[PDB]
């Protein structure tokens, strides 16, 4: 019933079958980091410290492949394009520090702090990124602990009932945070403070990534 | 036919019924995912254990009317229903084996996720309940097993001792060690807050509950068989019970997912 | 000055809304209404291409109504064989990220492009045996939504730039450059006659270009939200698109208004494709509820459901012959619709 | 594309000796090859055929278990391990190249050939030769056994031209399509059995021996083979 | 960016010039195309399953 060549165009269809299992194998063996960072707050700085468009970053941790895409350069409409990450293991956020206290300077109405909030408040509980997680990451905190003594926090919270204490002070952007996750029985936000100079922003990822994994390995195994 | 039997009827009639239209939509569920492409070995395994499921309530109405009678039939039904049993009891040692290896070894489960594992691992379940089972009717071969002579008893009770020695101890050992593993993992690890953690321990817990209470009247009725030379009269609720475990597990693996 | 030019747009503005108001003699509905309707335009899934291990975000038939090429998040861009479900090209491409893919008039290549912001010609007719990239189009500042082959050396590219863009394979250099648009444009259309092109946009507008002098013509407006697609009817004297208000609309190329609108109460998802059929009279559509509910070009009634996917229907196109409507979709598998007898 | 051939040479009877042929300038793994002998003033004849990734493998009736192919596709090279050779084993083996699947040519390009001086469908070529003049139009026929247009719709018939001193080149595949850098001047259509090659003006290029090959069924039997007389 | 509002305001200006047809004029074409082709076209009128490609 087939021809002679039309038995070797199955064989041919076969051999790329395989192919794509394979490729589609190895594509699953490996961890997928969107970077939704903000303005001039992040992308730029932790890029580097896990070793046009698009600019996927890898890097290999504990025989762990990551894959990192940094969006941030592009500068269209976010809610069209947004679905094509969906399926990602975290989204690793990054908001500035010191951004508390400094206005947005193309907005100059509001300070910059704000619009990553708003920008976090649209990513946290967007109807795709309802299972993905969030590796919160709070950079440039070295600039937050001299400026948070010589500017108030009551520029950007008026409501926080503390001293100039940083870690008073940053228990709040903490809490302030995870109040806009909204589908708190789905996904938890791995918040985390980090300076510049120090080594375990590799680390903290890997250990946030594993716990993705074993919830993935839970839906799997019939259990969560 | 009366009071103990009575029971067991009625027990077998509500467990066929309640078991069945689960295991449908448990199978059909299964299918779908091993359909899906990169399948987990525990996919594979639970999906073999749902045939099995099936394969010992298909056979439950021979039991049921023998409750209150056809031949070899009765010869075939037993050994269906036994091996079904033991093919259960070994697919459970393997899903737990898999749970506990897919919660303490994370990165490596997800990098080697062939699902040869578990294709081969329930052959393996198969093949031991199965060939055992059909190599012990064959040397039998060469009421409807009810009532046994003072030489055939004598035959049976070793071979009941061996078989469930192989059959249950090991794969109860395995499934209690990794279960107990995977709670100590689970209960020990900084993870998600406790509306997930407690979740998975319960039903971790749950799960091992249901196999050593539903696998151990008809295992403990082999010892004591063997210790007091006389077949258990309470053999039929054993099995009973093992058919509970076969109804009830579509909703703890599958059902207790959604819900 | 700018007042004033703010005023005078205004008032160009209501011009044209009075010459379209005194031209809109009447509507679709009420002369096509002694017509009789299709009927129950029941379809079954004669082929169930399942290759792709992702989403599937685009698709196209070739020239000969059999080949056919579907994008997808794995990498990959296949190219099928829609008779036999036989994988002809299996072409890894370079950003996993794609959203568009064309396949040449002539059939001797296929480009690809994604939040890469770069359109890849493919080389299919090659001595090696092997498919590679003929050149990869750079220029774009945004993400590529729509890529449709004029010629084998012309493609039209429509990108998030909220501008649209003529490329000759060859050199390699925008000949021309659509420019107009407030919103990211998502998807474009080639007429028939190869010599107009229209590009629905976010700014839920959509222009009529002109390829030989590289201008917009007309402007048509009407839809509240994101014009996710558009089609170009067979005629080449209208178009249909479709929006996230789940309100697909056609639009008259003379006339220069809206003609019809196929909205239903239940329906509330948005539309991620349109597409015509061989009589310009079957207006496939593919929504966000993993339905793609046939809509009657002139009676604007429901004619069929085809829910078959398990995902939203990404991309769906029909053949140059009409036998075949395939409805990939995000669940990774394609699917050949067809109307049996 | 290049199909350098190397082991051929003078040979004892019975002895035994391996072919082996070497692949560049494309992708050998993808592409399928076969093994076209050529006695001495006579047709050619299918030897042996190896897969895309070695996976069916196929010998003629005459060679069936006595020949042996293998590739290497890490070296880009193939095998035909010669056991056992008789006298009628001398021909001018010729590596030749083919990919299958909708819309390819098989059999487009081959290879330079080497030689060994130590059911079936019948196709039959009406005149072994025929005088041509320029600017005239020849139309050299076939025959076929059984019918060769399968229910697919494709009549499988590849016809080759054999320039003097050179290997022979693809002219038109499935009957009907002209394979690539083939002049327009080919010609060729007809049914299942009528067979036909319908040649514009002759140049001084199409000078040589044409053959038809069919398809259908894979014993891969040539056709007797017409000369063009210039 | 008065030039750029100066060509805003001059795109309009061509689009205004178009000698739009009747709608009504406009609706014959449509109907008659989908009437004139609707035996030619496969999808409306499905083929029987001696032509059609997809068995
Ligand atoms: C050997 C031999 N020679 O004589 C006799 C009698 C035996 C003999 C037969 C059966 C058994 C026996 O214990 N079984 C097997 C069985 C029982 C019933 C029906 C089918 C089967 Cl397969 S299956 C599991 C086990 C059980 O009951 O659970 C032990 C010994
Ligand atoms: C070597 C081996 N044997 C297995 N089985 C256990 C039971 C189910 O059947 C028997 C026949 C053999 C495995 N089952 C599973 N799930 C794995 S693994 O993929 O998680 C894994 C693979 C490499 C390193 C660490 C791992 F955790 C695995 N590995």
């Amino acid at each position: 019933t087939l021809s002679a060549e039309d038995k070797a165009a199955v064989e041919r269809s076969k051999m790329i079958d395989r192919n794509l299992r394979e490729d589609g194998e190895k594509a699953a063996r490996e961890v997928k980091l969107l970077l939704l960072g903000a303005g001039e707050s992040g992308k730029n700085t932790i890029v580097k410290q896990m070793k046009t468009g698009i600019v996927e970053t890898h890097f290999t941790f504990k025989d762990l492949h990551f894959k990192m895409f940094d969006v941030g350069a592009q500068r269209s409409e976010r809610k069209k394009w947004i679905h094509c990450f969906e399926g990602v293991t975290a989204i690793i956020f990054c908001v500035a520090l010191s951004d508390y206290d400094l206005v947005l300077a193309e907005d100059e109405e509001m300070n910059r702090m704000h619009a990553s909030m708003k920008l976090f408040d649209s990513i946290c509980n967007n109807k795709w990124f309802t299972d993905t997680s969030i590796i919160l990451f709070l950079n440039k905190k070295d600039l937050f602990e001299e400026k948070i003594k010589k500017s108030p926090l009551t520029i950007c919270y008026p409501e926080y009932a503390g001293s100039n204490t940083y870690e008073e002070a940053a228990a709040y952007i903490q809490c302030q945070f995870e109040d806009l996750n909204k589908r708190k029985d789905t996904k938890e936000i791995y918040t985390h403070f980090t300076c510049s100079t120090d080594t375990k922003n590799v680390q903290f990822v890997f250990d946030a990534v594993t716990d993705v994994i074993i919830k993935n390995n839970l839906k799997d195994c019939g259990l969560f | 036919p009366d009071w103990k039997s009575s029971l067991i009827l009625m027990a077998y009639i509500i467990i066929f019924l309640t078991g069945l239209p689960a295991n449908l939509l448990a199978l059909r569920a299964f299918v779908g995912r091993i359909r899906q492409p990169q399948p987990a070995p525990v996919h594979i395994l639970l999906l073999s254990l749902t045939l099995a499921d099936l394969l010992l309530l298909l056979l439950l109405p021979f039991k049921i009317i023998e409750a209150a009678l056809p031949k070899v039939v009765c010869a075939l039904t037993s050994f269906g229903f036994y091996s079904s049993i033991y093919c259960s009891t070994w697919l459970l040692a393997g899903i737990s084996i898999e749970r506990y290896l897919g919660v303490a070894f994370p990165v490596q489960y997800k990098l080697s996720r062939r699902p040869l594992y578990g294709v081969i691992a329930a052959l393996v379940a198969w093949v031991m309940s199965f060939g055992h089972c059909t190599i012990v009717i064959i040397v039998q071969y060469l009421t409807c097993y009810e009532n046994f002579t003072d030489n055939q008893l004598d035959v049976v009770l070793p071979v009941r001792l061996e078989l469930c020695l192989v059959l249950f101890f090991i794969p109860m050992a395995v499934t209690i060690f990794c279960y107990w593993r995977f709670v100590w993992i689970m209960l020990s690890q900084p993870l998600v807050g406790a509306q997930r953690r407690r979740r998975a321990v319960g039903l971790a817990v749950v799960t091992l509950l249901n196999f050593l209470v539903c696998f151990g009247p008809y295992n403990v009725s082999h010892l004591v068989g063997y210790h007091q030379r006389k077949s258990p009269w309470w053999r039929s609720i054993a099995v009973v019970f093992s058919s509970l475990n076969a109804s009830l597990d579509p909703l703890l693996f599958y059902f207790s997912s959604s819900v | 000055e700018l007042d004033q030019l703010r005023q005078e747009a205004e008032q160009l503005k209501n011009q044209i809304r009075d010459a379209r108001k005194a031209c809109a003699d009447a509507t679709l509905s009420q002369i096509t209404n002694n017509i009789d309707p299709v009927g129950r335009i029941q379809m079954r899934t004669r082929r169930t291409l399942r290759g792709h291990l992702a989403k599937i975000y685009a698709m196209h038939w070739g020239t000969d109504s059999r080949l056919l090429v579907s994008a997808s998040q794995d990498g990959k861009l296949i190219i099928w064989d829609s008779y036999t479900t036989n994988k002809v090209h299996a072409i890894p491409l370079r950003s996993s990220w794609v959203m568009t893919c064309a396949y040449a008039p002539s059939g001797n290549y296929v480009a690809c492009g994604g939040l890469d912001n770069i359109c890849s010609i493919y080389n299919l007719k090659t001595r090696e045996g092997n498919v590679r990239v003929s050149r990869e189009l750079a220029g774009h500042t945004g993400y590529l939504s729509c890529c449709r082959f004029l010629d084998d050396n012309q493609i039209v590219t429509s990108s998030g730039d909220t501008t649209c863009a003529l490329w000759d394979i060859e050199t390699g250099q925008q000949t021309t450059t659509f420019t107009g648009h407030t919103g990211d444009v998502m998807s474009l259309s080639l007429a028939p006659d190869t010599r107009l092109f229209v590009s629905g946009a976010c700014d839920a507008s959509a222009k009529l270009w002109d390829v030989r002098e590289g201008m917009c013509r007309q402007t048509f407006t009407g839809h509240e939200s994101d014009i996710n697609a558009i089609c170009f009817f067979p005629n080449g004297n209208a178009f249909a698109t479709g929006s996230d208000d789940a309100t697909c609309r056609l639009f008259d190329l003379r006339a220069d208004q809206e003609l019809m609108t196929y909205s239903h109460d239940n329906i509330i998802c948005g539309i991620t494709s349109v597409s015509f059929s061989k009589s310009g009279r079957l207006l496939l559509a593919g929504y966000d509820d993993f339905n793609c509910n046939v809509w009657d070009a002139l009676k604007a009634d429901r004619a069929g459901v085809l829910a078959g996917h398990d995902n939203r229907v990404s991309c769906l196109g029909v053949t140059d012959d009409g036998m075949a409507v395939a409805t990939g979709s995000w669940d990774s598998f394609l699917k050949i619709w067809n109307g049996s007898s | 594309v290049q199909l350098v051939e190397s082991g051929g040479g003078l040979v004892q009877p019975g002895g035994s000796r391996k072919l082996s042929c070497s692949a560049s300038g494309f992708a050998f793994s993808s592409f399928g090859m076969h093994w076209v002998r050529q006695a001495p003033e006579k047709g050619l004849e299918w030897v042996a055929y190896i897969s895309s990734g070695s996976g069916t493998i196929y010998y003629a009736d005459t060679v069936k278990g006595r020949f042996t192919i293998s590739r290497d596709d890490p070296k880009n090279t193939l095998f035909l391990q010669m056991t056992s050779l008789r006298s009628e084993d001398t021909a001018m083996y010729y590596c030749v190249r083919s990919i299958y699947y909708y819309g390819s040519s098989p059999f487009d390009f081959w290879g330079q050939g080497t030689t060994l001086t130590v059911a079936d469908i019948v196709m039959t070529q009406a005149t072994s030769s025929v005088p041509v003049t320029p600017g005239e139009s020849v139309s050299i026929s076939c025959r076929s056994s059984k019918s060769l247009l399968h229910s697919n719709g494709n009549t499988y018939l590849y016809w080759f031209l054999q320039r003097p001193g050179q290997s022979p080149q693809l002219l038109i595949y499935r009957m009907s399509n002209l394979a690539s850098g083939v002049p327009d001047r080919f010609s060729g259509s007809g049914s299942g059995t009528a067979f036909t090659l319908t040649i514009s003006r002759l140049e001084a290029e199409d000078v040589g021996v044409y053959y038809c090959m069919q398809h259908l069924e894979y014993p891969l039997t040539f056709g007797a083979g017409t000369k063009l007389e210039l | 960016s008065i030039a750029q509002a100066r060509k805003l305001v001059e795109q309009l200006k061509m689009e205004a010039n178009i000698d739009r047809i009747k709608v009504s004029k406009a609706a014959a074409d449509l109907m008659a195309y989908c009437e004139a082709h609707a035996k030619e076209d496969p999808l409306l009128t499905p083929v029987p399953a001696s032509e059609n490609p997809f068995r």
